[PDB]
RNA sequence: CUUUAAUGUUUGAUGUUCUAACGUUGACCCGUAAUCCGGGUUGCGGACAGUGUCUGGUGGGUAGUUUGACUGGGGCGGUCUCCUCCUAAAGAGUAACGGAGGAGCACGAAGGUUGGCUAAUCCUGGUCGGACAUCAGGAGGUUAGUGCAAUGGCAUAAGCCAGCUUGACUGCGAGCGUGACGGCGCGAGCAGGUGCGAAAGCAGGUCAUAGUGAUCCGGUGGUUCUGAAUGGAAGGGCCAUC
RNA sequence: AAUUCCUUGUCGGGUAAGUUCCGACCUGCACGAAUGGCGUAAUGAUGGCCAGGCUGUCUCCACCCGAGACUCAGUGAAAUUGAACUCGCUGUGAAGAUGCAGUGUACCCGCGGCAAGACGGAAAGACCCCGUGAACCUUUACUAUAGCUUGACACUGAACA
RNA sequence: GUUUAUUAAAAACACAGCACUGUGCAAACACGAAAGUGGACGUAUACGGUGUGACGCCUGCCCGGUGCCGGAAGGUUAAU
RNA sequence: AGGACCGAACCGACUAAUGUUGAAAAAUUAGCGGAUGACUUGUGGCUGGGGGUGAAAGGCCAAUCAAACCGGGAGAUAGCU
């Protein structure tokens, strides 16, 4: 129906792979939902985009009954 | 008068088109194109015609 | 002839302490009720010009 | 495109003001509403609505 | 006030008479043996005509120019910024006139908080009433719903309802995302002051990602920052805004 | 139809046979009344068609007289041209080969002839597209402007209605 | 009759004729910043512009658009 | 009598062949139209470049013309070769 359009991506995704040292404040996760949800010293953002409160190594954890995945940031 | 009629369609077919030409709907390529398709109907409703007009001109000799 | 200062440029950038250039941030002059208290917030300090722009506003203002 | 644009300006002394828009169609009604007067540096009225 | 009429005051316009500016491409006189020109006399017009300055209209008669780009040559059609998905090869990004859809808003509640609640679809019954209108029960278990495209989320609900309310808050911001850049986004936390909450606490708009327009030029409000001798003022700057 | 796209429309005529022609039909894609319509005697180096006479236009070319062409003597150019020791094929290859591979064939050099190739010579393609090129031309493109036109003021006065 | 000197001589241009229109004379109109001059030493049986193109028979319908010719109560509107 | 008829000079230029590094930067040859007219020709005059003149072809204005030629602005500009 005419078609051809489509929009800029929006750089998405992980930013720091599980074990990385973040600063306090940098932004682990960018994401539309919350594919992944913030767990111990990670805040979740007004986009879904997680963030460290706290400046540590990235943790991914499943946890949850229902099975989902956090991300925290343990000190290191 | 059968080539006739056969042929006062395909000036109305044209004429339809032909307008649609105005009223920019229609690419002045998609224009030449059909105008063509109905030059094949028209040669093929004759020759149809024709076969017809053979089949009983057998008859009448 | 003396070289001529980017009249325009020189109205816009003005020298800083150890070489680069203050600038005012585009986007804080109209259509300003429907953007961020934030946002406009942030734009109304000014800021250097960037390692990519230098090369431009050093070409325009060789009397800076 | 038919959301007016508005300002609710300080009761207190002040020109100062908060920008918005509203529905003026079904809402003609001055809108009104507690915001913070950073000159004054409290928490006044704040009116005018077209 | 209506509408009206009339003497008057104001201001316009229209007409007629005059002669003396002005016109005479009527006549005659001299310069002059000259169809020019000048002066004179006369007749005819006559403050008109015409000309200068200013002004509105008309003005391809003339003049300078403009009349985009992508493109499976060009043109024709279509497209141009933004958002979602696929192509995209399990980080990011990634092309085509590749396949599909949407935006140029909406909402002072459709925002904030505190408390509370939980869909669809089917079976069974029973008013109209049906394959689905409301009601009961069971199954089901989020397929529902989310202001709107699609993707990602959502039960601790981000879905639904109420009370109180203005955090749709002002200054800032460690730190990080993403961009050639202009920019854009995310952000704990700090100070001021707030709303809800017994309280832990939550709130710098809205489940998120579209809903946009640089600079210049001005306009509006505020601030003695500046102010061409000085005091003011205009104008300029600064902050908010159009 | 100087107009008809389908179209060699259909019918008639002319021909052995006629996409043209003539005469008709109306289905006029898209004639039509001073951007004139329909006719029209004459005229026309005007367009289309027919026929008699004519014929080397042709079947199909023959002979002949003359100017060249050819030989000798005198004079004496030209375009062109990277360099040449400058063959055919089939293949290859910036894709149509004297020049590469393979192979065939060819003793060295003129002269008269012919034009198939040297993508042969000549002109920095005229078509085509591009350049934020040029120029003329058009107009209810933009913007100005001479001309024309409107008012005010000035040269410009006196009475009156 | 004319025409593309040098690829077009024609069906194109011109033509007599026809019509529309302007022009009262210091004419319209044209060359001229102007003075002047042509129009014309003419004067509406004249002169310019435009279309048509001998002659014959003729020349229908439509004035909304666009011109032009008039009118004008109203609306809007320049310098001042 | 006649923009009347045939036809030389004269004026034209319809067709063909030759020519095309020509005899010639438009011709020769054989045919062709006009030929008392809106005819043709000598001398001189006048009209000038957004201008002239044009029985109109965008023709002609010194071998040229959808704006002559010469000198100047001038080394215009050339994102092209
Ligand atoms: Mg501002
Ligand atoms: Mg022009
Ligand atoms: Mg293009
Ligand atoms: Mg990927
Ligand atoms: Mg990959
Ligand atoms: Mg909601
Ligand atoms: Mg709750
Ligand atoms: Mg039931
Ligand atoms: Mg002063
Ligand atoms: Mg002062
Ligand atoms: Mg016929
Ligand atoms: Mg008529
Ligand atoms: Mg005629
Ligand atoms: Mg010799
Ligand atoms: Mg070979
Ligand atoms: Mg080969
Ligand atoms: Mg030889
Ligand atoms: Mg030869
Ligand atoms: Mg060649
Ligand atoms: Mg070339
Ligand atoms: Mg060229
Ligand atoms: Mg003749
Ligand atoms: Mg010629
Ligand atoms: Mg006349
Ligand atoms: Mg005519
Ligand atoms: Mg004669
Ligand atoms: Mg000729
Ligand atoms: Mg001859
Ligand atoms: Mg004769
Ligand atoms: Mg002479
Ligand atoms: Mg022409
Ligand atoms: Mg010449
Ligand atoms: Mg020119
Ligand atoms: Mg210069
Ligand atoms: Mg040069």
């Amino acid at each position: 129906t005419r078609n051809g359009r489509d929009s800029e991506a929006k750089r998405l995704g992980v930013k720091r792979f599980g074990g990385e040292s973040v600063l306090a404040g940098s932004i682990i996760v960018r994401q539309r939902g919350t594919k992944f949800h913030a767990g111990a010293n990670v805040g979740c953002g007004r986009d879904h985009t997680l963030f460290a409160k706290a400046d540590g190594k990235v943790k991914f954890e499943v946890k949850g009954p229902k099975n989902r995945k956090f991300i925290s940031i343990e000190a290191e | 008068q059968a080539r006739v009629a056969v042929r006062n369609v395909r000036r109305d077919a044209n004429d339809k088109v032909k307008a649609l030409l105005k009223d920019k709907e229609i690419s002045e390529d998609d224009d030449r194109r059909s105008q063509d398709d109905v030059q094949k109907l028209t040669d093929a409703a004759i020759k149809k015609i024709e076969a017809a007009l053979a089949d009983k001109e057998a008859e009448l000799m | 002839p003396k070289i001529k200062t980017v009249r325009g440029a020189a109205k816009r950038f003005k020298k800083t302490g150890k070489g680069g250039f203050k600038h005012k941030h585009a986007n804080l002059r109209h259509i300003l009720t429907k953007k961020a208290t934030k946002r406009k917030r942030h734009l109304r300090p000014k800021a250097m010009v960037s390692k990519g722009d230098l090369g431009l506003v050093i070409a325009c203002l060789p009397y800076a | 495109g038919i959301r007016e644009k508005i300002k609710l300006v300080s009761s207190a002394g002040t020109g100062h003001f908060y920008t918005t828009t509203k529905n003026k169609r079904t809402k003609p009604e001055k809108l009104e509403l507690k915001k913070f007067d950073p000159v004054v540096r409290q928490h006044v009225i704040y009116k005018e609505a077209k």
